[PDB]
């Protein structure tokens, strides 16, 4: 390796039960390179990189990836559940206020 | 402090391929002739016209 | 009655602004993401 | 390294899906210099360290460090809007306590 001029690592990790596979660009001289762990899927149309991962706790990959986006889906729709309420809540205390005022 | 290493002191730069060992001393090359005194960059990796 | 009602209006009011508040930040720090970890700096 | 005067150690560290450099004065005879493990990032400009990491858990770097500061700003935002929630509550019973001595 000490005369490459280009270097690209190909892993193919177990996590979470299951092999995932990644290839990163170690070394590319005279040039600026994505500096990404780009997990790639082979497949019948050649390798393909998937989509970089965005968010948080990007070292996801696999169904872990999928599990993190369900679960974040979940949970801000719970949160703009929570703000509807809150403006139901605000609806039913006018509904009483100009009921009286009617009175 | 003092805005530098001292002068006429050995420098090492470790560090693992692709770490930008090359780029620190062609750094430190660049810096030394533009203040107009002699550089040497002695290679056992590259070419000139690479480099 | 009418001072109540008043009070509720501004309620309404600030929960709608600060939530739209909370959209922004969020699209704002996605996009800061997106390029921290963005192939387009090059292309 | 036994005879060095001076000692600069480059880390290119893959951490959280990603890789991120960083370099360090391992040792600097006769003088004294900064203990702290500054992330840089060459481009056309050349070798440019970033600003120091402030705040707690300054081991994040890259991604890491744009999430934390997001996350801060959200949950210090939220605790303004806990303080502005208290001072509307005492103002709505103040409006009472004095539209009750009005009548
Ligand atoms: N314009 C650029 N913008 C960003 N990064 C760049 C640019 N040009 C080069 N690089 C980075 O510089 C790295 C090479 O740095 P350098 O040659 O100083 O390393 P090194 O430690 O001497 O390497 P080696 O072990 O191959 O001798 C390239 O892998 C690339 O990551
Ligand atoms: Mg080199």
């Amino acid at each position: 390796e000490e005369l490459m001029d280009g270097w690209v690592l190909m892993l193919n990790r177990e996590v979470n039960g299951e092999f995932n596979r990644e290839l990163y660009l170690l070394k590319a001289r005279g040039m600026a390179h994505s500096n990404q762990v780009r997990e790639f899927l082979m497949s019948d149309r050649g390798i393909s990189l998937l989509p970089p991962h965005l968010g948080e706790g990007g070292a996801l990959t696999g169904t872990a990836r999928k599990a993190e986006e369900a679960r974040l889906r979940r949970a801000e729709i719970e949160r703009q559940t929570e703000l509807g309420r809150l403006q139901q809540q605000i609806e039913q205390r006018r509904r009483r206020a100009r009921a009286q005022i009617e009175a | 402090a003092g805005g530098g290493f001292f002068r006429g002191s050995s420098i090492l730069v470790s560090g693992v391929a692709g770490a930008g060992k090359s780029s620190l001393a062609a750094h430190f090359a660049a810096a030394a002739c533009a203040r107009g005194e002699r550089a040497m960059y002695f290679s056992f990796e590259e070419a000139a016209d690479q480099a | 009655l009418e001072a109540e009602l008043q009070a509720e209006e501004i309620a309404l009011k600030a929960l709608v602004e600060s939530e739209s508040a909370h959209e922004r930040q969020r699209l704002a720090d996605a996009d800061t993401l997106a390029r921290s970890r963005g192939n387009e700096r090059f292309a």
